[PDB]
């Protein structure tokens, strides 16, 4: 086994975290800079990422140390959401921090509580500029607004932002004591429409309708089916071997061509004209359900009628064999909506309901997917904004009240660890001061000024380092959940002190 | 092609060579003389008070180094202790002849005052020669317990020598009949009264397996029918693998249980074959185990094969190759079989046994590292106890005659020589080497003492020589530090010879060249 | 490279390649030897003493010394005693030619130097013979002569081996006035002492003796190399354990299928099977059925050596063995050979020519010492029986020969006369010899061998009178040697030598 | 291959000694920082456990090889103690260069080490002869299982685990017997759950559950039917496992496996039992039968837990179904099915108030390292309770007893005019470097720390109070509540006195280097 003393141990782990933090510093932060991801070890490739993890994993964490924030950073953005850029820089600052402190000379168990008593005092300090927005609904609304637009910030989202602040709190208005994940029903396709998104009302599908069948349904009660074909119908029958031979190797394929038929008895028995299944139905099996004159509808989506059963107040099931294992799904219309050159059969029984179905629309998968989690992100802080409706003011602003108390504090409050609670109230104007520069603006002045400014009092005046301006952090609506920020600060103050405790690296 | 060497600078080369390995030889033996733990490959590493083995061990590449290890291993055939010592002493003659094959004379004579003063060595030592049984009390054995106390003294233990002091000459007095290394063979117990030793001339058994039926299957017969099985059952016995099937039609519960009643016999054929005790040295299924708690027949799974042989020996059994067993001579039997736990795990007591050949002591030490020093310390005692016995004549221990031994030749060193006091003190020189060896390896000094030693002997002695715990100055006959005397004249021959033989040789072929 | 060029074979590889041969025989010559360890491919050490011991297993590259081993092969199967004496006598011979070619001396010159001077010494040697002595029975006085000759070869017990040997080489014969290669083989075993070492006529197999005991006087034998596994014409069996069933049938077949052999060896008839492969479960008691004895699992030695003595072979395969393919041999018996419990044979005039000595000790080298000593005691009575003549011990005749050969060099004059000077010198390396295993000069040796100036007794030895280099009598000492070892280990060491000694560089592409 | 002899020996010897000491200095005690350790197969392990650290350690050397070895045996005996038997050794092994260095030889020295360990482990038998029965004892339990849970960082709250550790020692290993049963004591947990979710489970938890929750959660007193047969795929050990390959196969089998089940299920509550434990479990066709059949039993038990639910509950053995019989039961004095708060962790249990042979203390956690995290903290708090719960003596720890040890040792040491007077001296130097290690973890200076502690000696002359071992501030040893028990801290001195002294006496190495190990 290899083993690793201190020296470098202290001083790997101060690398791991900076190096990967250095990177989504920039993206993190107000918007200075990014990091764009220039991709080869697997490929030839140039990508744009303003994702921890996209940066974080597709790169090599192969440091034992960095192994601890990319999994550590990546569970507080799993958690509460964007905690990957979070948890990084803000332990990659702390390692600044313990080494200088290290270099200093200091047991990090000195370093430990001076830092880890100054995280307190500071999400106290936290607590104070958060300000609960739960006020009225409008507020709540304007809150989770801000906050959602908060999180989404500092990321490539074109139409994304603006509509899914509105879904998001409407996910949230409508079931009220959390947010909905449960309801919003993502769809992805290739429609032509750039971030284009909206509301689904019901839950459309995508099949090319053709063969013989008509292609659009009227007046349809689906018969629910948890269990569709997918070529064979499984059953006691369902499967044969006759092959001897390379005639019958080619005469197999003839043979399972007549278990698509007998999908047929089990369907018509239940009698049911729209018949929706999970499992689908290929076009030259098509001409033998449609010639059935019933509609078989093929890849009917679980989450989809589990829209309707909650909306239309009806019951999805499981476990489908006769019709009345699951009870029968209403709506309104089985219909084909035409989305440019697309053809999306569309089942609509209900209309932004409290379950709804939210198709996206993009020519490019990454921006869907980095939408998606700050989607996933807001609602998550939109969820605790339903439980903790303050929003502390962002955008380094609580760095600097957090930096300013934690001064004060360890002026009084240790005889010792003064050392590691400004140090710890250090790291905390460190991540403003990254992006001032990067609007071109001066953090020195702005972490001394407008620290002690809006510490003496100012607090809602903060941060704008997109503009590197001092502005309202309510006004500028750069603030966010009580928690996540606190949340953010939670991991990346123990992310720090663990490896900081680590004096030796065993390597096998 | 084929390479040699003659002449000097071949003899030179042996004479070196011989030296190297030998060395590492040197520091060990003694109370506080260093043991020697060698690493052979990698995750082979061997500690030995012996060089003999280790010198087998050890690469010996020479006709120098080989000519080292068989004549320390013939010592080590002829007390079972020593070796260590005629390896340091076939070599010392070589940095003591060195100056003489390094002023280039050596008349191949010279070989023969090694033997010429070896003869009066042998000599001494045997004229010295005292019995120590017949004299000391009359039972004998207590001198026995005297030769146990400082035998047990002699490697580890002065504080549990006189408990074990007893139990040392009681295994002495049982195992001497024939006399066998192991038929003393203590079974290591660790959790009881600790510092312990508990003799039983049965055989007591580390391993023994049962779980459903551990403590719960009969662990007491006041004769055991032991089947003593190198037998493997496993969780069910013989059915055909090839062209069978499971899961078929009627077959599904059917064969299982087939599977499963064969192996009750098989595991029967141990039990109606008149086993009481199942010895198993192979495992045994989970579920068969039990059916030996089912049946009543206790079973031992992956019993240690010696117990299997200490059980032979001391039951009257054999090991029998097959489940059913093959005669109630391998059967094995004794008046008891108890399993107890000393420290709180299980053991197979054989005892009572038919033959009761196989002696076991049953030894609780303190700690880890302390432990087995003890376990060796029982076990010198029973081989120089028991030598004791064996050579009723005695000498002092601890180097003690080879002190005079140095003067009475350096006495030939000024008596005779037309030349050769060289030769007679070099040859007196290689004496004292060793209790200079033991007292120094220690860390006192030898030589103040080894001199102050002669200088008593100067006046009147022979037994006057090194009691070895502070290492200095005593009277090893009054000490009770024995060897006997042959013991010595053992060593004296087969390492003064390995001096004469290498050192003819001034001329060493290799026929695979190199 | 075996391929030269630059007049070292000639003025160089010679004088060279002698005392690398020679200088085993310096330590290793005269009244003992001072052994020397082999090593071979097979890796374990060899003590040796004879010259053509430590030569046999040494693998030279020399083009010069390859004529002079064969020599000393030559001298040893003659007589034993002097192959040491060749190498160091050629030794002096050869090297004083380096002076004359010095002194500019050619080629053939000085080499007709030695040549008519060994002819000139040849013609002494009968009359250098001092005294004789034999006994084609006697153990004793024959003894010391074998004795003496493995003195040089051997360190170890002089007069053990030599009544060994006296008895072996002797008792093995109803005349030992005929001796011939192999009249005495060796069963090396080891145990007790090395001079618990017996002499017993007939064929030892310290192998196993197995199948019941049938004969004692028939020790008659179908020799065989074919294992008993079931082998034989119309089926060879071996023991294969593959299956269980198969193995239940080679119990009952291989009782027959052994039937049809100790049958067909005691059709042809014997009682006593020499079996030099091996023999399977069910064949051996089958042995003890059929009551034959089988001698099994022998070896190539136990298998050869009764070959050998019996004029029988070994069969690989069985057919009906011929009457040359079986031997008989005078009784079969178990007795200890050197206290060693195995069937031992008796041999005298039913096949014969086998005495066994067995060699013994607490390893095999101890065996192969005594081996060295015995193939002498060999070699040397049949010499003794070939001509009882007794001459001074190695070293004691030289100095005779080196006065009467000097004058000689001032009748010879001409450039042979210092060759034949040097012939007279190339006598006295062989005290030397002696004197330089006993370390000490001969220069004091030679002064006082010439002390008296006769020189049919007096020598220096190994000794440790001669750690003090001091006169003793090998004459009278019981140190005898024979006319024809005396002339052979002359004869050879000057014959090997002048025709190494016109060689020229090698010619090679 | 070569021999290294003496000083070459000697610095083989200490320096694979030397560093190894080090990584668990700053690993030593609740301060002692942990050390995150990685696997060449991307692993992470933050261990400042030296058996754990040895356990993540294969470095190469008689040393690293006597290392991993000797914190194994205080490991289990005594559990914590694991850090100090060997970073000690070291400093033994640090001192012999030094003490050899003033010309005294190895096994000059080397007594003195024994001889003066005798004074330590003596000195610690003058602190607390205290010893108190289990429901005595189970606060010093507890309040030892605040130490020996504490340095995990798993402690209060984990009272829970503390007081678990008290009755799962006293279960199967008594107060008495004082043999030791870790392996009477079934160590159990599962992901999921919470450290905060524990339970000392009596009997065997069996993982799977009864067929339905629709047949009873709760089989009564024993009937308990030991089982090994097939009512799910027997995968046979004699045999190997096919299944049905045509399709009349799947027909037959549907119908004949069906009946027979039905029959054994049936034919097991004949031979009866409302638990049925089958080493091969009930399918779920055979579940619908034990359901259809009316009778309680488990499913999935282990081919070991066959024997352990017959042992561990002491239930008579039912080898098979073939062996089936009325009076040969596994017993219970209940059987539930539970949920431990986490229904992930979720587990049949056959609970023993008859005889438990093996005891079950189930930690649960949000997963496997949090569970670990618990255990062996659990374990050295189970292993000192167990030693407390056979004989309570204890010590208060943090060296404040090598300190007060130390300077009664070495002024003991000089009693003996033998040479050993000062070797034996300073063996007791060596007794003061762990609280040392320990003051560094604790953001102490350690060499003016232990002066306030030899202050206190000074004052106290044994341990009483004392200073921090976790980092506060309040030094204390008793009030603090830094304790061992009497017993480890002697063991670790046996331990870590004699390797020293036995690798002194074993300085004749065959060896090309240290690296053979």
């Amino acid at each position: 086994a290899d083993e690793e003393r201190a020296e470098t141990a202290r001083l790997t782990s101060f690398i791991g975290a900076i190096a990967i933090g250095d990177l989504v510093k920039s993206t993190l932060g107000p918007k200075g800079m990014d990091k764009i991801l220039l991709s080869s070890g697997r490929d030839a490739s140039l990508m744009v990422t303003n994702d921890g993890a996209t940066i974080l994993k597709n790169i090599g964490v192969d440091n034992p140390a960095a192994k601890v924030l990319v999994d550590m950073s990546r569970v507080q953005d799993d958690e509460v959401g964007d905690g990957t850029t979070s948890v990084t820089v803000l332990a990659a600052e702390l390692l600044r921090e313990a080494e200088s402190l290290i270099a200093k000379k200091i047991h990090p168990q000195t370093i430990i509580a001076g830092w880890r008593e100054a995280t307190k005092a500071a999400r106290e300090a936290l607590l104070s500029s958060a300000v609960d927005h739960g006020s009225d609904e409008v507020k709540f609304r304007q809150d989770l607004m801000n906050i959602a637009g908060t999180t989404l910030s500092s990321k490539l989202l074109t139409h994304h932002k603006d509509h899914f602040t509105k879904l998001a709190v409407e996910a949230v208005l409508r079931l009220k004591g959390s947010g909905n994940l449960e309801a919003i029903h993502i769809i992805k396709k290739l429609g032509g429409s750039l971030a284009d998104s909206y509301l689904d009302e019901g839950f459309l599908l995508d099949k090319k309708i053709g063969v013989n069948q008509p292609k659009r349904i009227e007046n349809a009660k689906i018969l629910i089916a948890n269990t569709g074909m997918d070529t064979d119908k499984i059953k006691i029958f369902g499967s044969r071997v006759r092959v001897d031979s390379t005639a019958k190797v080619a005469e197999i394929e003839h043979a399972e061509k007549e278990k698509m038929k007998e999908k047929v008895e089990r369907i018509l028995k239940h009698g049911i004209n729209c018949f929706i299944n999970r499992q689908l139905i290929y076009n030259y099996p098509e001409q033998l359900f449609g010639a059935a004159g019933v509609m078989a509808i093929e890849h009917a989506d679980f989450a989809g009628v589990e829209r309707l059963a909650l909306v239309t107040g009806g019951e999805i099931a499981s476990t489908f064999d006769h019709p009345e294992l699951v009870k029968l799904g209403s709506c309104k219309l089985i219909e084909e909506v035409m989305i440019g050159e697309d053809k999306l059969i569309h089942f609509s029984g209900v209309a932004l309901g409290e379950a709804c179905t939210i198709v996206l629309r993009g020519a490019t998968q990454q921006i869907l997917d980095e939408a998606e989690r700050s989607l996933h992100d807001a609602l998550c802080v939109l969820a605790q904004t339903v439980k903790d409706s303050r929003t502390v003011y962002g955008g380094g602003c609580s760095e600097m009240l957090m930096a300013h108390a934690v001064t004060q504090l360890a002026n009084r409050t240790p005889g010792k660890e003064a050392v590691a609670m400004e140090s710890y109230a250090k790291a905390l104007r460190m991540l403003p001061t990254i992006i001032a520069d990067n609007a071109g603006y001066d953090s020195a002045d702005l972490v001394a000024q407008l620290r002690a400014a809006h510490s003496e009092g100012n607090t809602t005046a903060g941060l704008d380092m997109r503009e590197g301006t001092i502005g309202d952090m309510a006004i500028l609506g750069i603030t966010e959940s009580f928690q996540v920020k606190r949340q953010v600060l939670l991991s990346a103050a123990e992310a720090a002190e663990v490896i900081l405790r680590v004096d030796n690296i065993i390597k096998a | 092609g084929t390479d040699s060497s003659q002449g000097i600078p071949q003899l030179v080369s042996n004479i070196s060579a011989c030296q190297v390995i030998a060395e590492a030889v040197r520091t060990t033996l003694g109370p506080r003389g260093m043991d020697k733990l060698i690493v052979d490959g990698r995750g082979k590493a061997t500690i030995s008070n012996d060089g003999a083995t280790i010198l087998k061990l050890l690469d010996v590449v020479h006709p120098a180094a080989k000519t080292l290890v068989d004549i320390a291993k013939s010592q080590d055939a002829e007390v079972g202790d020593g070796t260590t010592s005629v390896t340091l002493l076939a070599a010392e003659f070589l940095k003591q002849v060195k100056p003489y094959v390094e002023e280039g004379l050596h008349p191949q004579i010279i070989i023969r005052a090694f033997r010429t003063a070896t003869q009066l060595a042998v000599n001494k030592i045997k004229e010295i020669a005292v019995t120590v049984k017949k004299a000391d009390k009359v039972e004998q054995r207590k001198l026995l317990e005297k030769c146990a106390m400082t035998a047990l003294s002699s490697k580890l233990i002065s504080q549990q020598k006189a408990f074990f002091a007893k139990m040392v000459v009681d295994a002495v007095m049982m195992l001497d009949d024939l006399l066998q290394l192991k038929m003393i063979g203590i079974k290591k117990v660790q959790g009881g009264a600790l510092e312990d030793s508990q003799l039983v001339a049965g055989v007591a058994f580390k391993k023994t397996f049962s779980y459903a039926g551990f403590e719960m299957q009969p662990k007491k017969y006041h004769n055991p029918k032991i089947a003593l099985l190198n037998v493997e059952l496993e969780l069910k016995a013989e059915k055909d693998n090839a062209e069978i099937r499971v899961h078929t039609v009627e077959d599904y519960q059917a064969i299982v249980d087939a599977e499963w009643n064969i192996l009750y016999d098989k595991l029967e054929k141990i039990h109606h074959s008149g086993a009481k005790v199942v010895l198993s040295k192979l495992p045994i299924g989970d579920v068969a185990t039990q059916y030996f708690a089912d049946r009543d027949m206790f079973c031992a799974g992956r019993v240690p094969e010696e117990d299997l042989k200490r059980t032979m020996m001391a039951c009257g059994g054999s090991i029998q190759t097959s489940v059913n067993a093959l005669s109630a001579d391998v059967l094995g039997r004794c008046q008891v079989f108890e399993e107890t736990q000393i420290g709180g795990e299980r053991y197979n007591f054989f005892t009572g046994c038919p033959k009761a050949k196989t002696c076991t002591f049953i030894l609780r030490g303190g700690a880890e590292q302390f432990m087995e020093e003890t376990e060796r310390s029982l076990h010198d005692a029973i081989m120089i106890v028991r030598r004791a016995i064996k050579n009723d004549s005695v000498v002092a221990g601890g180097g003690a005659i080879e002190m005079e031994l140095s003067k009475y030749l350096r006495d030939y060193s000024r008596t005779i020589p037309g030349k050769q006091q060289l030769l007679i003190g070099a040859y007196a020189k290689a004496l004292e080497i060793i209790p200079r060896q033991l007292c120094d390896n220690a860390g006192f000094d030898a030589t103040n003492i080894l001199n102050k030693l002669r200088a008593r002997h100067a006046q009147g002695g022979t037994w006057y020589g090194v009691d070895i715990n502070n290492e200095d100055i005593a009277d090893n006959f009054e000490a009770f530090v024995w060897e006997p005397a042959m013991v010595r004249i053992n060593a004296l021959t087969a390492a003064s010879e390995a001096a004469c033989l290498i050192v003819s040789v001034d001329e060493t072929i290799k026929n695979p060249r190199s | 490279a075996k391929h030269f060029s630059g007049l070292e074979e000639a003025v160089y590889r010679n004088i060279q390649a002698c005392k690398e041969l020679a200088q085993t025989t310096r330590t290793a010559y005269g009244p003992n030897g001072m052994n020397k360890m082999v090593i071979n491919h097979l890796e374990k050490l060899f003590v040796t003493n004879d010259a053509a011991t430590i030569l046999r297993e040494l693998e030279v590259q020399h083009p010069a010394a390859k004529m002079i081993v064969m020599a000393s092969h030559m001298q040893e199967q003659e007589v034993g005693d002097g192959t040491n004496f060749v190498l160091v006598f050629a030794g002096a011979l050869l090297e004083l030619a380096e002076e004359l070619l010095r002194i500019g001396l050619s080629v053939s010159e000085v080499i007709e130097g030695y040549e008519i001077a060994c002819r000139k010494a040849h013609e002494i040697l009968p009359n250098l013979v001092c005294c004789s002595a034999k006994n084609l029975r006697d153990i004793d006085e024959v003894s010391s002569l074998l004795r003496t000759s493995i003195m040089s070869k051997q360190y170890g017990n002089e007069v053990f081996l030599a009544k060994l040997i006296a008895q072996a080489c002797v008792s093995i014969f109803p005349d030992s006035g005929h001796f011939n290669v192999d009249n005495i083989r060796v069963c090396k075993i080891l145990g007790s002492g090395i001079s618990s070492s017996s002499v017993l006529h007939g064929m030892v197999f310290k192998k196993e003796t197995e199948g019941d005991v049938t004969s004692v006087k028939d020790a008659k034998i179908a020799v065989y190399s074919c294992p008993f596994d079931g082998m034989i014409t119309e089926t060879k069996g071996t023991v294969l354990i593959k299956t269980a069933e198969e193995l239940m049938n080679f119990s009952k077949g291989e009782e027959n299928l052994m039937d049809a052999q100790v049958k067909a060896i005691a059709d042809t008839g014997a009682n006593v099977v020499v079996t030099g492969g091996k023999v399977a479960d069910m064949a051996l008691h089958y042995a003890n059925k059929y009551n034959i004895m089988l001698v099994r699992l022998n070896s190539k030695w136990d298998l050869r050596r009764l070959c050998k003595t019996v004029g029988a072979t070994a069969l690989p395969r069985l057919t009906p063995p011929v009457l040359e393919e079986m031997g008989h041999c005078d009784s079969v018996y178990l007795s200890e050979v050197g206290d060693t419990q195995v069937v031992v044979f008796k041999h005298e005039k039913e096949d014969g020519a086998i005495s066994t000595i067995v060699l013994r000790g607490s390893t095999d080298n101890l065996m192969d010492d005594i081996e060295r000593a015995v193939d002498d005691g060999v070699n040397t009575f049949k010499v003794l029986t070939r001509d009882k003549r007794l001459v001074p011990g190695g070293g004691a005749t030289e100095i005779e020969l080196a006065k009467q050969i000097t004058s000689y060099g001032e009748t010879c004059p001409g450039l042979e006369q210092y060759a034949i000077k040097k012939f007279a010198e190339a006598f006295e390396a062989i005290p030397r010899a002696l004197a330089e295993n006993s370390g000490v000069k001969a220069n004091e040796v030679i002064s006082k061998l010439y002390a008296v100036h006769q020189e049919g007794n007096k020598n220096v030895g190994l000794d440790i009178e001669a750690e003090v280099p001091a006169v003793k009598d090998m004459l009278e000492a019981g140190i005898l040697d024979t006319y024809l070892g005396k002339y052979w280990a002359i004869k050879l060491a000057t014959n090997a030598a002048v025709t190494v000694l016109r060689v020229d560089q090698i010619i090679m592409a | 291959k070569s021999r290294l002899m003496g000083l070459e020996a000697l610095k083989s010897h200490i320096m694979a000694a030397k560093a190894v000491a080090n990584t668990m200095r700053t690993s030593l005690g609740p301060n002692g920082l942990d050390k995150m350790m990685v696997d060449k197969d991307g692993d992470v392990t933050v261990t400042n456990d030296g058996a754990t650290i040895l356990s993540m350690m294969d470095v190469d050397h008689q040393i690293a090889k006597l290392m991993v070895e000797l914190s194994k045996s205080q490991d289990d005996e005594i559990g914590d103690g694991t850090t100090g038997v060997v970073v000690l050794a070291g400093a033994l092994l640090e001192e012999a260069e030094q003490l050899l260095d003033r010309g005294i030889h190895p096994i000059r020295i080397a007594d003195g080490y024994e001889q003066a360990a005798r004074v330590a482990i003596e000195h610690l038998d003058k602190i607390s002869d205290s010893v108190l029965v289990d429901i005595k004892d189970t606060e010093p339990l507890i309040q030892t299982a605040k130490t020996t849970l504490g340095s995990k960082v798993v402690n209060s709250c984990h009272r829970q685990m503390a007081e678990i550790a008290v009755n799962a020692v006293l279960t199967v290993a008594d107060m008495e017997r004082r043999d030791v049963d870790f392996e009477l004591i079934k160590v159990e947990g599962k992901v999921g759950g919470r450290l905060e979710d524990t339970k000392l489970i009596k009997g065997v938890i069996v993982d799977k559950d009864f067929s339905h929750p629709q047949m009873p959660k709760k089989v009564e007193d024993a009937k308990i039917a030991i089982l090994t047969c097939p009512f799910e795929p027997p995968k046979p050990k004699t045999k190997h496992k096919l299944d049905v390959t045509s399709v009349e196969d799947y027909k037959a089998l549907q119908k004949y496996e069906k009946e027979k089940f039905e029959e054994m299920i049936q034919q097991i509550k004949e031979t009866g039992a409302n638990l049925a434990i089958c080493q091969w479990g009930f399918d779920d066709e055979a579940n619908h039968l034990l359901l259809q059949n009316n009778l309680p039993a488990v499913r999935w038990v282990g081919g070991p837990e066959i024997e352990l639910i017959a042992i561990a509950t002491g239930g008579r053995i039912v080898p098979r179904f073939s062996e089936l019989t009325a009076e040969k039961l596994g017993f219970a004095g209940l059987v539930q099915e539970i949920s431990f708060g986490t229904t992930k962790d979720k587990m049949l249990v056959i609970e023993q108030c008859k005889n438990s042979r093996a005891v079950t203390i189930f930690i649960r956690g949000g997963n496997k390292m949090i569970i670990e995290e618990a255990k062996r903290s659990l374990h050295d708090a189970l292993c000192v309770i167990r030693n407390l719960i056979r004989d309570n003596r204890v010590v208060y720890g943090g060296g404040a007893a090598e300190i007060s040890c130390a300077l009664a040792v070495s002024q003991e040491a000089d009693k003996c005019p033998t040479l050993e007077q000062y070797a034996m001296r300073a063996f007791a130097d060596a007794l003061e470097v762990i609280p040392m290690a320990l003051s560094e973890n604790s953001g102490m200076n350690p060499i003016q720390t232990m002066t306030e502690v030899r202050a206190r000696q000074v004052k106290e002359m044994n341990p009483a109070l004392g200073i921090d071992c976790l980092h506060k501030g309040t030094n204390d040893m008793k009030q603090q509540h830094v304790i061992e028990t009497l017993i480890g801290k002697k063991q670790q001195i046996s331990l870590a006195t004699q390797m020293v002294r036995m690798i002194l006496k074993i300085d004749d190495i065959r060896k090309p280097g240290e690296s053979e190990e």
